């Protein structure tokens, strides 16, 4: 709602302020990455 | 006689160690070079256009 205005019922996030004293905006989840990587070669090791 | 000098030159095989140790001490750089690669994997990239 918007009161004392002639443009009311504005829907969605405005551009002004989502802080409102809220600590943070938490969105948990997970990743899953398949990566080409050269640094995990445990193979070319010298003797001794 | 001289056969004994032949035998004696046979016997002194305990200084050839010194002979080779001198040459290996005054030898060149020693290498621990080591590689051992085996099968490949024939993998790559499959991007969409």
């Amino acid at each position: 709602k918007l009161t004392r205005t002639r443009l009311d019922r504005l829907y969605g996030l405005p551009a002004a302020d989502p802080n409102n004293g809220k600590e943070y905006y938490e969105i948990a989840g997970r990743f899953s990455l398949i990566s080409l990587v050269p640094s995990n070669d445990d193979y070319q090791t010298p003797i001794a | 006689m001289a056969s004994l000098i032949y035998r004696q030159l046979l016997t002194n095989s305990y200084t050839v160690d010194l002979s080779d140790e001198i040459q290996e001490i005054g030898s060149t750089k020693s290498q621990n070079v080591t590689i051992n690669p085996g099968p490949f994997a024939q993998t790559g990239y499959a991007p969409v256009n």
